[PDB]
């Protein structure tokens, strides 16, 4: 923040510029195509022009990452989910209650099954998790 | 420096510019406090897992470590040694020296950091108020509403973001890589998030209560 | 006061369940409700789908009663 | 009262077990683990009886899957 107050010792348009434009830095054929101009008005435009565009990818940028602390705030809201159900899993049964449903995820995943095939594989698989023991809710679609 | 004592935390986090207590469980550890002592309470903490090896074991270090001055020294020779120490900067964690108890290497005080202070600071103010909206619906964690009372003179954002990123309770795994990013302006945004995440936490926690209330 | 424990325990488990990203709904179930709205239908056809469509909402997963409504 | 006395008969029926509470409270996790090393088994098997007393630590009157563990 001490080349801000340094323009002082700049006082003609074109040092000024060339100072401002080279002391920021960006790509080497943008800076290029710079000194390949003789014409005041054309590059004072195209300097002004990067400058606009640099200020809006900033603007962007910052709203992009404020939105995706929103997204992985979701993720994590989703996460703890997860955490909570498996640990009532867990509690009634160490792993589960006889460690299978690691396994089955597995072997679907390792046995190549149709695409639509293992939507149905894992909308079934979904349907676990919920029951592990009793009447038919998790042995019939851990049979299936 | 010159193999500062480091001490096996328990289930603590350090960071600078903020006051934290470490204390001790075994008689391996005991040394540490007095070899601290003798080295003038300037010391090199770097941090260790969620409960570790029975013997302290230089493999749970991470790749930051943090300088040290201990502010108040409690004796107590009955297997707990209170020290509370105010960390100052963050260092690079060279090697490691095998123990019972182990040491290890680190360079000096992490004096650079990011400029734009000025937006650090609006930033700091803005976590001020993330941190009451946070302190104030989390009544459940038994934090007191002194810790909403030393955010008042702050002088420095880099203390205030590491108060609030230890004040607020979380895993340690979050807390410990708020203390290893050296990048100064990333840490705010890493204590905005994972505040954002407890705030969303605590409301799914009340609206899971009044859904259970119902199912009952 | 175990059978108690457990107890709300499971309804932890149920409560959560029907907020666990509403994953049996949908996708397993309303997919069948999009294509009784657009499909150019008479109107007394489209009254008993409706009809049938809120005879669901019971778990023929463990049900016969109403996998014949899910065929239907 | 008739759900109440039936529930509390069946809850004093898992009560009246003692003679099998005896046998998890010592022989349970205890006298087994050590019965691996004291008698001749299959390594395979002297390791999966190794989770099968990794699957203890809890009730066997509570989850029936640690019941049916024990049983295995």
């Amino acid at each position: 923040r001490y080349q801000l107050e340094a323009v002082k010792g700049t006082s003609d348009p074109a040092m000024l510029a060339d100072t401002i434009a080279y002391h920021a830095t960006w790509t080497v054929a943008e800076k290029q195509e710079i000194l390949e101009l003789t014409d005041l008005e054309a590059r004072l435009k195209k300097v002004l022009g990067l400058l606009s565009r640099d200020l809006e990818r900033f603007e962007l940028d910052k709203r992009v990452a404020q939105r995706v602390k929103e997204q992985m705030d979701t993720n994590q809201r989703e996460y703890y989910l997860r955490e909570q159900m498996k640990a009532i899993q867990k509690e009634l049964g160490g792993e589960d209650g006889l460690s299978d449903l690691e396994a089955l995820r597995k072997k679907i995943e390792e046995v190549g099954m149709p695409e639509a095939v293992k939507t149905k594989a894992l909308k079934e698989l979904d349907r676990l998790e919920r029951m592990q023991q009793g009447s038919p809710e998790a042995t019939v679609a851990r049979t299936y | 420096r010159l193999e500062l004592p480091v001490i096996p935390l328990r289930n603590t986090v350090i960071l600078p510019h903020t006051t934290t207590p470490v204390d001790v469980g075994r008689a391996k550890s005991k040394r540490a406090v007095e070899e601290a002592m003798g080295a003038d309470r300037l010391i090199f903490l770097v941090a260790q897992r969620d409960p570790e090896v029975d013997d302290p074991a230089p493999d749970d270090l991470y790749t930051w470590g943090v300088q040290a001055v201990v502010k108040q020294a409690m004796r107590l020779p009955d297997g707990t040694l209170q020290v509370m120490v105010e960390a100052r900067a963050r260092a690079q964690v060279t090697d490691y020296i095998p123990g019972p108890y182990l040491r290890a290497r680190g360079e000096v005080f992490s004096e650079i950091f990011p400029i734009d202070e000025a937006v650090v600071r609006v930033l700091v103010e803005e976590l001020k108020e993330a941190f009451e909206k946070y302190v104030a619906n989390h009544k459940s964690l038994r934090l007191d509403r002194y810790q909403l009372e030393a955010v008042k003179g702050t002088s420095d954002p880099a203390m205030l973001a590491d108060t609030i990123a230890y004040h607020a309770t979380w895993t340690v795994a979050e807390k410990q890589e708020i203390l290893e990013l050296t990048d100064l302006e990333a840490r705010l945004k890493k204590v905005l998030g994972l505040l954002s995440r407890d705030l969303e936490r605590f409301e799914l926690d009340k609206r899971v209560a009044q859904r259970v209330k119902e199912q009952m």
